[PDB]
């Protein structure tokens, strides 16, 4: 079966591996989504099964005569095992973050083992120039492509680092976050110039990227996802895709867990974002400020065991700020919809409140409005609300 | 417009029960009677005086924060008790209510000193009294809330009412909280005040007449409050019918 993978992979022209400690899945999804949005048959372990068996399984179940590109997310610790049977043409690495519970220098050791494993195989390596420990993999191929982010592209929501070439303390001209930044040892190991670079971006509420003098209007959020998008951008370009083809798929990709998850049908738009505590609610209530036009809210408050039976925390949330927004109506739902109605009355939020305790009906009701749906469930409300939203958007 | 002043004691340490919601309920009910409410947060008692106070409020903290709050409040035990004895309106929540009494006994038998304002005690047990609670009061109407406390409080004063669903102060009495003069105390969460507007209006009204300012209009719109109460009333009944 390890010979069957070897046999299956041989008939695939382009095999792209995605690895690193964080962001592999988002990166890999952006790549597979964008190719699929262009009618390119691909093998894609789109479920995150990034170990040898799951990679083997994807190849078995998805390979066809028309499958030109394999897009494979790989657990970094499985790189040696998979390389015995598959050699990729291209490999992108996102980052290498040492966790605080990791033992002494388990990172550089991991990166050496990876560099030794992939060494001298003609693999085109796509490296995060801003991560010193990804950039250390430059020693492992003669075909290196850098991506990175211009200094001051974004103000990220922020221990000490040692050079991976010579081991001396690293000097940084600028820090994006943690170890990600513009560094330069005295040994010569430095932050190299990037072939593809983000000059600036913002999150208002979704990523809006500026890559090599082109603008990408995303439908996912999260600071850190600019890097995953840029990594996916770099794969797609190196596969020969053009700005427009890449832009088409980047503009439609969305998350699927109910966290800043976007929806669209014709001109009607919605966004759903889980909030189950004062800080999560405040952030979900803020999203509407950054959306243009009238908004229609559906907010769900269940009080099941997993939610907690005490709903008093909604008084610690800043529902009063909704008065600064342009809102057609707020539908309150869940087993404790009436606490939400009463909370909003005391918030002096003077828009129509519709009490509809059935989460399904309350959520579908937002389709009756033309404004941007902002949908906010607490924990046990999420699955029914998300399911209705997928129903309503076809 | 008229003003009323709330002394909010130890708002920093005694912060476990979403006190702000009780503050909001008082601000909003008074605002519909054209009364502006100023809240004075009092976390240090040094020569504090009740001359300028219309209603006081003491929230609940953890066992450790309660004892430290009690130690700080004991610096004005006599100005406080004489204010209560003069009819000063007050609301106290969980620990802020329990430490009005003589002592609080933790589950392991540990004995914490209260203010001793009133002659009662509380003794905690590990198995908690938890759930929806529906109370029928002759002063506050139907009081509706959530309870979740290990403390069993034992006093021979008047209470917020009779418990038709839930426990109240302890396992046996089917009576909730304390009502002494204009001082209220309770174990209820929600917080208590937003749904239970007769309690909010009682305190505002007592402070209005003692100050000599009017409380008009007296009857206002309560639909949202009553709809929120009714959820718990209906569910309590269901739990009763489903226990046959
Ligand atoms: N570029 C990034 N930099 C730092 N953190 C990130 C980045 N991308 C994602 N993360 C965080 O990492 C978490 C996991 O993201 P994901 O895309 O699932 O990474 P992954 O590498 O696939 N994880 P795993 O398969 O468990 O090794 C996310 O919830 C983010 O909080
Ligand atoms: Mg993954
Ligand atoms: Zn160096």
């Amino acid at each position: 079966d390890t010979d069957v993978l070897r046999k299956l992979a041989e008939q695939v022209d382009d095999i792209v591996f995605i690895s690193g400690t964080n962001g592999k899945t988002t990166t890999s999804n952006l790549i597979g989504h964008t190719l699929k949005a262009n009618n390119i048959q691909i093998i894609h372990n789109n479920e995150g099964a990034n170990m040898a068996a799951g990679i083997t399984s994807a190849f078995i179940m998805q390979s066809t005569p028309k499958t030109k590109i394999a897009v494979i997310e790989i657990d970094e610790g499985s790189i040696p095992r998979v390389l015995k049977e598959v050699t990729p043409s291209m490999m992108v690495f996102t980052n290498f973050f040492r966790d605080q519970m990791d033992r002494f220098g388990e990172i550089d050791i991991m990166v050496n083992n990876i560099a030794e494993t992939i060494s001298n195989k003609g693999i085109k390596l796509l490296l995060n120039a801003d991560d010193p420990f990804v950039s250390r993999l430059k020693i492992a191929s003669d075909t290196i492509v850098y991506y990175g982010m211009k200094a001051h592209a974004h103000e990220f929501e922020q221990e000490s680092r040692y050079c991976p070439n010579c081991g001396r303390l690293l000097q940084y001209d600028y820090i994006h976050y943690n170890q990600i930044g513009h560094y330069h040892c005295q040994c010569g190991f430095k932050r190299e110039q990037a072939k593809y670079e983000i000059s600036s971006f913002d999150v208002a509420p979704f990523l809006y990227l500026n890559i090599n003098d082109e603008k990408y209007d995303m439908k996912i959020a999260g600071d850190f996802n600019a890097y995953n998008a840029l990594a996916a951008y770099t794969v797609l370009r190196e596969l020969g895709l053009n700005e427009q083809t890449i832009k088409n798929g980047f503009e439609t990709y969305t998350s699927d867990n109910g966290r800043m998850q976007y929806f669209k049908k014709e001109r009607k738009e919605a966004m759903i974002n889980l909030a189950k505590n004062p800080a999560g609610m405040n952030a979900s209530l803020s999203v509407g400020e950054q959306l243009e036009g009238e908004k229609v809210y559906v907010i769900s408050l269940n009080d099941n065991a997993a939610d907690g039976r005490d709903t008093s925390w909604i008084y610690d949330a800043d529902f009063e700020k909704l008065s600064k927004q342009q809102i057609e109506a707020i539908i309150v739902t869940g087993t404790r919809a009436e606490e939400l109605q009463l909370r909003l009355k005391l918030a002096e939020v003077e828009v129509p409140i519709i009490v509809e305790r059935d989460i399904y009906k309350a959520t579908a009701k937002t389709m009756d409005y033309k404004g941007f749906t902002v949908a906010i469930p607490n924990y046990t409300s999420l699955a029914p609300m998300l399911e209705q939203l997928n129903r309503s958007f076809e | 417009m008229h003003e009323l002043t709330i002394y909010h004691f130890m708002s920093d340490k005694l912060n476990l029960y979403s006190d702000i919601g009780n503050i909001i309920a008082l601000r909003q009910r008074a605002k519909k009677r054209n009364i502006k409410v100023n809240v004075v947060e009092i976390n240090e008692t040094e020569g504090i005086t009740f001359d300028e106070c219309d209603i006081f409020f003491i929230g609940g903290g953890s066992d450790r924060e309660q004892a430290l709050a009690t130690k700080e409040l004991s610096k004005i035990k006599t100005p406080l008790k004489e204010a209560i004895e003069d009819g000063m309106p007050g609301l106290t929540i969980c620990g802020g209510y329990q430490f009005l009494g003589k002592k609080y006994i933790t589950p392991d038998g540990t004995e914490l000193e209260g203010l001793g304002i009133l002659d009662f005690y509380t003794e905690s047990k590990t198995n908690r009294l938890t759930g929806d609670i529906v109370i029928e009061s002759d002063t506050f109407g139907t009081i509706v809330g959530f309870e979740n406390h290990g403390g069993r409080t034992y006093h021979d004063f008047g209470t917020l009412g009779h418990v038709t669903f839930g426990y109240g102060n302890n396992d046996e009495d089917k009576k909730e909280g304390i009502h002494y003069k204009n001082l209220l105390g309770t174990y209820l969460h929600g917080p208590i005040l937003p749904k239970n507007y007769e309690i909010t209006d009682y305190l505002l009204e007592k402070a209005c007449e003692r100050k000599g300012i009017p409380f008009e209009p007296k009857e206002i719109d309560n639909e949202a409050e009553i709809q929120a109460k009714q959820v718990l009333i209906d569910r309590a009944n269901r739990q009763k019918k489903s226990r046959l």
